[PDB]
């Protein structure tokens, strides 16, 4: 399973952001809003292939969570779909990026702003977000934002849709990497 | 589902579908409620789950 693939929790479906590891422990990052209140994650709708359990979740304020893998045999590719990812980097205004998610597949665009605040309401406010002109729809939360073989962010949310165009905000991946002491491979 | 605190400028993107009266599957509550607003209150919830 790789970046952009569907993940299912108890309550719904999100997308895997990046496979990461620490030492010999494998994990995957996804959105914090998807990890919040989820314990176990599966690879399919039927909930028959287990992936693992949530190890951390940070949302609102930030929007990142991490799941430790407990399934021993499923392949954990360090890619996004077939794309290899070899490092993480900070987003910059005008950077060309690409997102992949379990609902809309792959879409590209550019970083239009940094450090934005997105208010999802109800006191769910997230800060520090990367703004872009890439579209995203329900189910794509937590999938990767990357540029080339560089990991850049995790889909958090925004507005619009892929038919008419939209605005999507991503959580900077460097920040989750550092919070958890893990790294892309 | 109550869309009174809507609209909202952004929605998270987890998928927990709802079926609207326009027969469209809305991917989650924030998306369904912003469309309700957008229709100026004419779209209603037909049922939970996909259409």
């Amino acid at each position: 399973i790789s970046g952009g693939d569907a993940i299912y929790s108890s309550t719904g479906r999100c997308s895997l952001g990046f496979n990461v590891r620490s030492g010999s422990t494998y994990y995957f990052l996804t959105a914090g809003h998807c990890t919040d209140g989820a314990t176990t994650w599966w690879a399919n709708s039927a909930r028959t292939t287990v992936l693992g359990t949530t190890s951390g979740s940070s949302f609102p304020n930030n929007d990142y969570g991490i799941v430790r893998y407990t399934n021993t045999t499923i392949p954990k590719d360090g890619t996004v779909g077939g794309q290899d990812i070899t490092s993480a980097a900070n987003a910059t205004v005008g950077m060309a990026v690409t997102r992949r998610g379990s609902t809309t597949g792959t879409h590209s665009g550019s970083v239009t702003a940094l450090n934005a605040t997105v208010n999802y309401g109800g006191g769910d406010v997230v800060y520090g977000m990367i703004r872009t002109n890439v579209c995203a729809e329900p189910g794509d939360s937590g999938g990767p934002l990357y540029s080339g073989t560089r990991a850049i962010g995790l889909t958090s949310g925004g507005s619009g849709n892929c038919s008419s165009g939209g605005t999507t905000f991503f959580q900077p991946v460097t920040e989750a990497l550092v919070a958890y002491g893990v790294s892309v491979y | 589902v109550d869309c009174s605190e809507y609209p909202k400028p952004a929605c998270t993107g987890e998928y927990r579908p709802l079926c609207g009266s326009d027969n469209k599957t809305y991917g989650n509550k924030c998306n369904f409620c912003n469309a309700v607003v957008e229709s100026n209150g004419t779209l209603t919830l037909s049922h939970f789950g996909k259409c």
